[PDB]
C-alpha cells in the first residue's frame, strides 16, 4: 500500500492511506529521501489516517510525499554477525564496515516471556566493588539498576562493571547506548577494540553495540532500547546463551515517550509524563529477563530527573529490579566515589541463607552504624562532639572510617582520581569491614581509609601519613 | 561558688536553646505547609494547562 | 446491525472508539474481530470508548466489534487453591485448567450494614509487633503502608505462612484461606513469591492472582476485584479468607492511564475524581458476616507504596481513611535494626483488643504503656548521664522491649510463643541483659520452651490466659535459663 | 416527563428530554433497574440535554434507557418516624425494618433562613456536661468542631449529647455519617441500641441515622449531610425544637464535593479543592442556625489534612465554627472522663456580654489556675511539691481538685462502668467551681471531686471516705 | 565550519536559560501543549542536539574540534532543579558558581564538590597532571572535614594537616 | 454619593479575602488561567479599582471623602502571601 | 516570580529591598548581599572604594553564615574571633541605614546626604576596628561616621 503525508509536527507525522491501513507498530518507509526514513505507526486516527513517530529527522518532508507500508514492524539483524558491529535503531550499520550479513532478522516488538518461563535461581555475581558486593550484591541472571541524578557516577560505575565483569565473561554482551553522549559511544568502542573484546579482524568479537544517542530525535530514542534488547533476546533464546545486557540510559526511553505524548493527543499525567508511563515500561522491561531457555544479567543506568527519586520515571523502575545501586550527589560532593548511598541500595539476595550469615551480619552492622551516625550528625553539629558519651563518639569515629572505606578508586576513573584502580575480593571486603566494626583500627586516622582497595592499603596509608 | 554559677548558667542557657528551637520548629512547620500546598497547586495547574491546550 | 455490533472509528493507546453498539451497557465486555476483549467504559452520543484487554496492534479502524452476552466474572471455589491465575482467573502456572464448578461476578456490592457482626476473631499474623500492638481481626481492613523496600510484602507473606498451623489442624473455625493479588509486579518477582510459598507449604491454601507489569491496564484494574470475588466465595459459605492487594498504588496508576486516555477530567496528581470510589468499593467488600449469614469473613490487607514518607499524598490519604487501621513501615527503623520496621507509635488498629486473645491482651497492654513511656524519653538515651533512676528504668525497659519486637523473616510464631517472649521482657527478666544479647537470648529461650515445655505452651493457650501456675512455671524457666545464659 | 440517557461516563450521566427540562438539582429516576438509581441534575448543556451526577453505580445503563423527571429535588421522609431508623441519601431505609411511615416528605436542597428570620440573640445551649458548659459553652444554633478522633470517647460523648438534649431540652437528634465505614455504621447502630438512645421496641428513640457509606459514588457522599440536615429541619421548623445535628465527618463532605467537581470537569482550585469550596460549605452550614421557631445545633468531627490548619478544607470550616471540643488522649489516660481538653477547647460565646459576668469570671478563673498549675509542673519534678510557697501550694491543691471536678459520670455509660449517670444544671456547674476557687473546699480530700456531678456529691463522697 | 576544516573553535552560549524561555514562547504560540514547568516536553532535546555538535574529529575528518561552554542561570542556588540538571546531563562537566563563595572572597566562586570535568586529566598537560592529579578529591574531603571539625575539639595530626593544606590551596 | 456631595463616608469591606475567593470561584468556572494560589491574573485589579475610589476631594469638588477599611484574613500570620501583599 | 526574575537582566544596577531588613528597622531596607552594580569594578570606582565594598560584603556574608548557631545557642557559644565579626557586622548593618528627607515623618530624624568619600572612610574605619568600643546603636540612623561618634558620646 502507498500512503501520503498529510501533517508534520516535529517527530510526529500523519499519513493517509487510500487502500489498506498498516496496523499499529508497522514500519513505514518514506519515499524521496536520501537516507532511510522509517515512520512507526502509533495510532489509527480515523478517516484512513494513521499517526506515526519518525525514527530520524522530519526536516524536508512535504505534505503529499509518498510513504510505503513495509508489512511488518521494524525488523533488525540478529545473530552472531552483530558481534563487533554497531547498529542504530533500525539495524543499519553505523561503524562504516559494510553490511551486517545475518541469516535472520527479528522484530523489535515482541511479547514478554510467560510466567511459566521464569527462573528463580540466584547466585552472587561478585564485582570487586566494595560497597556493592558488601551491601547490595548483584545476582547472575538478575536485573541490576544504577540510579542517579545527572553527573553523579552512573556511567563510570557501568564502565567499571564492564571492565570487571564483561572483559572476562564466557558468553556474549550487548551494550545499548540510549539517549546518552556520542562521545561516550566513541570512547567505549575504541576501549573495546583495544581490549580485544571487539575484534575488527577475526570473528572472536564478544560484544554487540546498539546506539541511538542524544543527538537523535525522540522516535529513535524511544525505540533503540528495544533494538538492543532484541539482539540480546536472540542470544538468550536462539543460542540458549549467557548474556550480559548493558543499558545507558533506560530513562531516555521514557523521556522520549514524554517528548511526543502531547502531539499524540494525550492529556498529561503528573509531572508532565505520558499516562501510559508504567505500561510502556512494563512491556519493555518484562522482556529484559532471564528465562528457562537462557540467562541475561542486565545492568541499566537509570537517570533521576532533578535528583528526585520520587520522580514517576525512576519510581516506576524500582519494581523491575532485583538489585539497585543508588548514587547520591550529596555523597559525590564529599569526594566519596563511587557515590553509592549505603542506606538506599538493596539486593534481593541480601539474605543470610544466600550470602551467609557472616556477609549478612557485617552488611547489616555497617548500615546500622551509618544510620546511627546519620541520626546523630545534625544534633552534635549543634550541641557539640563533647556532649556525646565515649561510646556514642566511638560509633562516630568508626562510621566516618566506614564511610571512607566504602570509597574505592576505579580503574576506569584514573583520569579523575589520580589513583590507580583497585579490585577487591568479596572475602577481603567482608573482613575489612568486620575489622573496623570490631574496633581493630580505632587508632588509625580517618583519612587512611579514604580511597583505597583492601584494608592493608589503609594500614599502609596510615604509616605513609605519619610523615 | 563556681558550680552553683555553672549549673545555673547551663540551666538558663539550655532553657533558652530549648525555647529557640521550639520557635524555629513553629516557623519551619509553617514554611513546610506553605510549600506543601504550593506543590500540590503547581502540579495540578501543569496538568490542567496541558489538558486544556489539546 | 449497529445495535448489537459496532465498527472501530479510531484505535490507539488501549482505547478503541467504536461507532454503533447502540445497545451496549455501561461496563460491558465486548469482543473485537481478532478475538481481543474490551470493556465499554464511556458511552457517548456518537461513540463507545472501549478499553482494550491486550495489544492493540490487532485492532484496526473498520474492525467489527460485537456484544456477545458476556459477563465479567471469575472462577470461584476451592479448586483455585494452590493455583496461580491471571486477572480473569485463567491458569498461568501451566498445571491445566481450573476444575471450577462455580463462578462469581467481579463487580458486586459489599454486604450492607445489617448482615455483619462486630470484628472479634483474631487474624493472627505471627508477627510479634503486629499481633500485640497492631492486632488484626477477621473482617478488618488493615493497611500495610510505607516507602519501597521497607518490608510490606514480607508482612503479607509471613502472615500467609502463619496460617499453616491452623489449616493443618482440626478446628475448622480457625482455618484461613489466603489470596495474594499481585498488581503491576514483574513476573520473576511473582515466581520468587510462589516459590517461597511452596517451600513453606503455604501454596495449598493460597490463590495467587497476578496482573503483572506487561498486562494491559484494564487487567491490573480488574485483578483486585477478581481476587476479592474469590475471597467472597469463602466469606459467604461459612469460611474465612484473607486477601492481600499488592499493591493498590499500581492499580490506581493503571486506572488513571485509562481515565486520562478516555479524556475524563484530571484532578490531584492527574487522578480522576472517582479514584477514591475505586478503592472504597473494593475494601468495603471485606466483612465479618453474622451467624444468620454463615459466620464467614474476608479480611483485607491492602498495600500502598509511599514516596519519601508522604502519607498525605492522594492515594495513601484515600486508603488510609477507608481502612480500619494502618501498619506504618519506615526506612530509618529498617537500617537501625528495627526489622520488621514497624512504627509502633503511629501504627493503629481500630479493632484493637477485640481481636486479641486474653493472654496476648494481658502482656501487650503492659508493653504498649511501657513503650509509650519509653518514646517520651528516647532522646535522653545518648545524652543522659545524670537522669533519675526512674527514667534510666524507662530507657532500659524500653530498649529491651524494642529488641523483643525484632523478628526474623519467614518464621511466624504461635500466639503462646509470642506471649512467653513478651512476658520475659514485661516482667523485667531481661533488664540486666545487655541489649545486643536479647535476640540471641530470645532465639535460644524459645527453642528451649518449644522443646521442653510444650505443656506450658499447650496451657497458656488453653487457659485463654496466663494462670498463677503458668506464672510460677515461667518465673523458674526464665530465671534459671537467664542465669545459665550469662554464665 | 420522560428523558433518554445519551451519555454514561462513570458517575456522570447525560439525559436528553424531548419537552420541558428538569431544572438543576432535580431528582431523576432511572427506569428498568433492580434497585433505585437516582440522578441529580447539575447542568443544562443546551440542545435539551442535562448533565447529572449519579447516587449509585451506573454499570448496566444503556443509551436510550428511560429516565423519569420526578419534578422536584431529592425528597426524603421527615418526622418522628425517622427516629431510631437508618436511611440512605435518597431517603430509602437501610436498617431492613420495612418502610418509613411519615405523612410529610421534604426536599434535601433548601435555601438558608432569611435575614429577618434570624435570632439576634446568642443563647447558651446547656449540655449538662461540666467541662463544656463552664469552659467552652455550646451556642444555640452554633457549630462545634469536635477534635481528637477515634479512641477518646467521641461516640460516648455523642450519645450522651443526644441523651442530655432529648432530656433537658426536649430536643431530638440526627446523625449524618458522611463516608461512613460500613463496619463502623453497624457498630454505631448497636452501641446506640445498647445505650438506649435508639429503641427497636417502642417509639422512644432519640436519634435518626443517615448513612452515606464510603463505598458510594461521590454525589451520594456529597449529598448525605443535606439529607441529614433536612431531617433535622423538620424538628426545628414543624415541631419547634432545639435540635442536635451530628456530622461525621465534615472533611469527607468537602472531599466528596471536590470529587463531584472534578467529575463535572471543573478546574480545581488551590491544593486541588473545588472552585466552589466556600459556597459548597456555606449553603450547607447556613441552614444550621437558630430561627424564631427553634434551632439546629451541629457537632462536626473535623479531619485536618496533614495536621495543617491553614489547609483550605479546615480553614473554610473554621469560619463557621462557634466552638471546638477537643478530646485528648493525654486526658483519657489520666482517667478524666469525658477526656475534654479544658484549655484547648474554646468558645466564641465565652464572653461576659453573652454569658454571665459571673459565668465568664469563673471560667477565666478556672483557666488561669489550670494554666498556672502547668507552670509549676517543672518546679515539682525538681524541688518536690514542698519547696513551693503557701500561695503556690494552694493553687496546686485547688487546680487538682478542679481537674477532677471537671470529670463526670455519664448516663449513656451506665452499662460499661456501673456508676449512675449525672446531668449537671448550668447554675450548679458555675457554683461548684466558684467555691473550689474560693477555698470553700480546701479542707476536703482531692479524690472527693472525681466522677461526681454537682458539688453536693463532692460533700457526700468526702463523708463516705471519712 | 572550523570543526570540519582541521581548525579549532570555542563556542559560548550565553545563555541557554533565555534560549529555553524563547523556545517555550514559540512552542506555546504554535499551540503545542506545555510540559513540565510550562516548557515543552522536549526541552532536553533542544539543548542535547545543540551541544552534541561540539565534538573532536578524528584525523580522517581533519582533526578539528568545536568546544562548548553553555551558560545556565539558576534561581536561589538550586543546581538540582529540572532545567539545570537537564543541561548537566548533556555536558562533559560543569562549573557551579555560588554567591556565598563569591561574597566570602572565593573568586572565581567555584564550588569544588559540585563542579566536575568528565574528561579529567586527559585534557591536561602532564605538568598540570603532576601537580593537580589528586587535588579535586582532596579539596572535597577538606571541605567536609573542615565542617565536621568546625568546633576546635582535639583533632589528630592527620586532619590538622588536611586542614592546613586545604585552607592554603583555597 | 456622600464623597461627591461634600459629605464624609467610611466603608468597611469585611472581608476582601472572602471576596477574592468568590472571584476565584467565578474565574475558574470561566476557565481563566489560575496563577499564584490558583487566583486569576486580575485578582490585584479587583481590589485596586475598588480601593482607589476611597479618596479625599479638594474644596473645588466639595471637600468630601470616602475612607476605606478593608479587612484581610491572613493564614497563620503570613503577611507575605499573595492576596495580603 | 517570572516578572522580577526576567527584569534583572535589563539593569546596570539593582537595589533589592528586603522585608526582613525593613522589619528590623533598617532603612532604606537594602539587602547588602543581593544588590549589585555593573560598575563595581576597581578600574571604574578606584581600588579603595572597591576594596572597602568587598570587605563589607565579606564580613556581612561571614556574619550570615554564623547566624544558624546564633539562633539556637546564642552569642555565648562563639569563639572570640567570631564574636568580633558579629559585632563589626552589626555595626556595618546599622551604618548602612540612613535618614531620608522624604521619610522624616517616619524616622523622627532629619534627612542626610553623605558624600561618597565620607561613605568609604566610615566603613573603612569600622572594618579596621577603630570603633569596636562604641555601642551598635550609635551607628543607627546617622549621616557620616562623625555623627555616630557624637551619638556615642551622647549615649554617655
Ligand atoms: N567512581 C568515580 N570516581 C571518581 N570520580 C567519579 C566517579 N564517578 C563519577 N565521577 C565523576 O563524576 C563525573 C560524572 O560521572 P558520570 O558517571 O559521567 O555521571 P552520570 O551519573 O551522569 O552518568 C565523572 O566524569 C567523574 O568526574
Ligand atoms: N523481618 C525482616 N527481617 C529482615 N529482613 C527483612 C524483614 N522483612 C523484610 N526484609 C527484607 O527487606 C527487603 C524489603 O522487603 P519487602 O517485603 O520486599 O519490602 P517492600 O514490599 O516494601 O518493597 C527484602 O530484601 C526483605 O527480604
Ligand atoms: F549526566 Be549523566 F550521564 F546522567
Ligand atoms: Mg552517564
Ligand atoms: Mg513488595
Amino acid at each position: 500500500t502507498t500512503g501520503r503525508i498529510v501533517a508534520v509536527i516535529g517527530a510526529v507525522v500523519d499519513v493517509q492511506f487510500d487502500e489498506g491501513l498498516p496496523p499499529i507498530l508497522n514500519a513505514l518507509e518514506v519515499q524521496g529521501r536520501e537516507t532511510r526514513l522509517v515512520l512507526e505507526v502509533a495510532q489509527h486516527l480515523g478517516e484512513s489516517t494513521v499517526r506515526t513517530i519518525a525514527m530520524d529527522g522530519t526536516e524536508g518532508l512535504v505534505r503529499g510525499q509518498k510513504v510505503l507500508d513495509s508489512g511488518a514492524p521494524i525488523r533488525i539483524p540478529v545473530g552472531p554477525e552483530t558481534l563487533g558491529r554497531i547498529m542504530n535503531v533500525i539495524g543499519e550499520p553505523i561503524d562504516e564496515r559494510g553490511p551486517i550479513k545475518t541469516k535472520q532478522f527479528a522484530a523489535i516488538h515482541a511479547e514478554a516471556p510467560e510466567f511459566v518461563e521464569m527462573s528463580v535461581e540466584q547466585e552472587i555475581l561478585v564485582t570487586g566493588i566494595k560497597v556493592v558486593d558488601l551491601l547490595a550484591p548483584y545476582a547472575k541472571g538478575g536485573k541490576i539498576g544504577l540510579f542517579g541524578g545527572a553527573g553523579v557516577g552512573k556511567t563510570v560505575l557501568i564502565m567499571e562493571l564492564i571492565n570487571n565483569v564483561a572483559k572476562a565473561h564466557g558468553g556474549y554482551s550487548v551494550f545499548a547506548g540510549v539517549g546518552e553522549r556520542t562521545r561516550e559511544g566513541n570512547d567505549l568502542y575504541h576501549e573495546m577494540i583495544e581490549s580485544g573484546v571487539i575484534n575488527l579482524k577475526d570473528a572472536t568479537s564478544k560484544v554487540a553495540l546498539v546506539y541511538g544517542q542524544m543527538n537523535e530525535p525522540p522516535g529513535a530514542r524511544a525505540r533503540v532500547a528495544l533494538t538492543g534488547l532484541t539482539v540480546a533476546e536472540y542470544f538468550r533464546d536462539q543460542e540458549g546463551q549467557d548474556v550480559l545486557l548493558f543499558i545507558d540510559n533506560i530513562f531516555r526511553f521514557t523521556q522520549a515517550g514524554s517528548e511526543v505524548s502531547a502531539l499524540l493527543g494525550r492529556i498529561p499525567s503528573a509531572v508532565g509524563y505520558q499516562p501510559t508511563l508504567a505500561t510502556d515500561m512494563g512491556t519493555m522491561q518484562e522482556r529484559i529477563t532471564t528465562t528457562k531457555k537462557g540467562s541475561i544479567t542486565s545492568v541499566q543506568a537509570i537517570y533521576v530527573p532533578a535528583d528526585d527519586l520520587t520522580d514517576p520515571a525512576p519510581a516506576t523502575t524500582f519494581a523491575h529490579l532485583d538489585a539497585t545501586t543508588v548514587l547520591s550527589r550529596a555523597i559525590a560532593e564529599l569526594g566519596i566515589y563511587p557515590a553509592v548511598d549505603p542506606l538506599d541500595s538493596t539486593s534481593r539476595i541480601m539474605d543470610p541463607n544466600i550470602v551467609g550469615s557472616e556477609h549478612y551480619d557485617v552488611a547489616r552492622g555497617v548500615q546500622k552504624i551509618l544510620q546511627d551516625y546519620k541520626s546523630l550528625q545534625d544534633i552534635i553539629a549543634i550541641l557539640g562532639m563533647d556532649e556525646l558519651s565515649e561510646e556514642d563518639k566511638l560509633t562516630v569515629s568508626r562510621a566516618r572510617k566506614i564511610q571512607r572505606f566504602l570509597s574505592q578508586p576505579f580503574q576506569v576513573a584514573e583520569v579523575f582520581t589520580g589513583h590507580l584502580g583497585k579490585l577487591v575480593p568479596l572475602k577481603e571486603t567482608i573482613k575489612g569491614f568486620q575489622q573496623i566494626l570490631a574496633g581493630e583500627y580505632d587508632h588509625l586516622p580517618e583519612q587512611a581509609f579514604y580511597m583505597v582497595g583492601p584494608i592493608e592499603e589503609a594500614v599502609a596509608k596510615a604509616d605513609k601519613l605519619a610523615e | 561558688e563556681s558550680t552553683t554559677s555553672e549549673q545555673s548558667a547551663r540551666m538558663t542557657a539550655m532553657d533558652n536553646a530549648s525555647k529557640n528551637a521550639s520557635e524555629m520548629i513553629d516557623k519551619l512547620t509553617l514554611t513546610f505547609n506553605r510549600t506543601r500546598q504550593a506543590v500540590i497547586t503547581k502540579e495540578l495547574i501543569e496538568i490542567i494547562s496541558g489538558a486544556a491546550a489539546l | 446491525d449497529l445495535e448489537e455490533t459496532g465498527r472501530v472509528l479510531s484505535i490507539g493507546d488501549g482505547i478503541a472508539r467504536v461507532h454503533g453498539l447502540r445497545n451496549v451497557q455501561a461496563e460491558e465486555m465486548v469482543e473485537f474481530s481478532s478475538g481481543l476483549k474490551g470493556m465499554s467504559l464511556n458511552l457517548e452520543p456518537d461513540n463507545v470508548g472501549v478499553v482494550v484487554f491486550g495489544n492493540d496492534k490487532l485492532i484496526k479502524e473498520g474492525d467489527i466489534v460485537k456484544r456477545t452476552g458476556a459477563i465479567v466474572d471469575v472462577p470461584v471455589g476451592e479448586e483455585l487453591l494452590g493455583r496461580v491465575v491471571d486477572a480473569l482467573g485463567n491458569a498461568i502456572d501451566g498445571k491445566g485448567p481450573i476444575g471450577s464448578k462455580a463462578r462469581r461476578r467481579v463487580g458486586l456490592k459489599a454486604p450492607g450494614i445489617i448482615p455483619r457482626i462486630s470484628v472479634r476473631e483474631p487474624m493472627q499474623t505471627g508477627i510479634k509487633a503486629v499481633d500485640s500492638l497492631v492486632p488484626i481481626g477477621r473482617g478488618q481492613r488493615e493497611l500495610i503502608i510505607g516507602d519501597r523496600q521497607t518490608g510490606k510484602t514480607s508482612i503479607a507473606i509471613d502472615t500467609i505462612i502463619n496460617q499453616k498451623r491452623f489449616n493443618d489442624g482440626t478446628d475448622e473455625k480457625k482455618k484461613l484461606y489466603c489470596i495474594y493479588v499481585a498488581i503491576g509486579q514483574k513476573r520473576s518477582t511473582v515466581a520468587q513469591l510462589v516459590k517461597r510459598l511452596t517451600d513453606a507449604d503455604a501454596m495449598k491454601y493460597t490463590i495467587v492472582v497476578s496482573a503483572t507489569a506487561s498486562d494491559a491496564a484494564p487487567l491490573q484494574y480488574l485483578a483486585p476485584y477478581s481476587g476479592c470475588s474469590m475471597g467472597e466465595y469463602f466469606r459467604d459459605n461459612g469460611k474465612h479468607a484473607l486477601i492481600i492487594y499488592d499493591d493498590l498504588s499500581k492499580q490506581a496508576v493503571a486506572y488513571r492511564q485509562m481515565s486520562l486516555l478516555l479524556r475524563r477530567p484530571p484532578g490531584r496528581e492527574a487522578y480522576p475524581g472517582d479514584v477514591f470510589y475505586l478503592h472504597s468499593r473494593l475494601l468495603e467488600r471485606a466483612a465479618k458476616m453474622n451467624d444468620a449469614f454463615g459466620g464467614g469473613s474476608l479480611t483485607a490487607l491492602p498495600v500502598i507504596e509511599t514516596q519519601a514518607g508522604d502519607v498525605s499524598a492522594y492515594i495513601p490519604t484515600n486508603v488510609i481513611s477507608i481502612t480500619d487501621g494502618q501498619i506504618f513501615l519506615e526506612t530509618e527503623l529498617f537500617y537501625k535494626g528495627i526489622r520488621p520496621a514497624i512504627n509502633v507509635g503511629l501504627s493503629v488498629s481500630r479493632v484493637g483488643s477485640a481481636a486479641q486473645t486474653r493472654a496476648m491482651k494481658q502482656v501487650a497492654g503492659t508493653m504498649k504503656l511501657e513503650l509509650a513511656q519509653y518514646r517520651e524519653v528516647a532522646a535522653f538515651a545518648q545524652f543522659g548521664s545524670d537522669l533519675d533512676a526512674a527514667t534510666q528504668q524507662l530507657l532500659s525497659r524500653g530498649v529491651r522491649l524494642t529488641e523483643l519486637l525484632k523478628q526474623g523473616q519467614y518464621s511466624p510464631m504461635a500466639i503462646e510463643e509470642q506471649v512467653a517472649v513478651i512476658y520475659a521482657g514485661v516482667r523485667g527478666y531481661l533488664d540486666k541483659l545487655e541489649p545486643s544479647k536479647i535476640t540471641k537470648f530470645e532465639n535460644a529461650f524459645l527453642s528451649h520452651v518449644i522443646s521442653q515445655h510444650q505443656a506450658l505452651l499447650g496451657k497458656i493457650r488453653t487457659d485463654g490466659k496466663i494462670s498463677e501456675e503458668s506464672d510460677a512455671k515461667l518465673k523458674e524457666i526464665v530465671t534459671n535459663f537467664l542465669a545459665g545464659f550469662e554464665a
